[PDB]
């Protein structure tokens, strides 16, 4: 929130052109991430104790 | 040595979970950005 509030502050977009797409697009765009980072990580330390 | 990669191992992961927020940013945000406005952004994320 407070990365979506500040960036539409530097944007330079001064009364109300700003949906919340952006932020709703990161949100999703990080469950992707953090689930694929999770699983190799899982992978390497399983490697690793082999 | 196995030990001390293992160590190592652990701090990863507790930096991956705080990374995966900057790069899903990027992906968002930063692709109209220039240069030094991704810059500024990325010290006013960081902090």
């Amino acid at each position: 929130i407070h990365f979506d509030r500040n960036f539409y502050q530097k944007m330079k977009v001064g009364v109300n052109p700003r949906s919340p797409g952006y932020f709703i697009d990161g949100l999703r765009a990080l469950v992707k991430l953090v689930t694929a980072k999770y699983q190799d990580l899982q992978e390497n330390q399983r490697f690793v104790n082999v | 040595r196995w030990l001390n990669t293992t160590k190592q191992f652990s701090k990863t992961s507790q930096e991956l979970i705080g990374n995966c927020i900057i790069s899903s940013i990027y992906e968002t945000y930063f692709g109209h950005l220039n240069e030094r406005e991704r810059a500024d952004m990325l010290v006013i994320l960081k902090r």
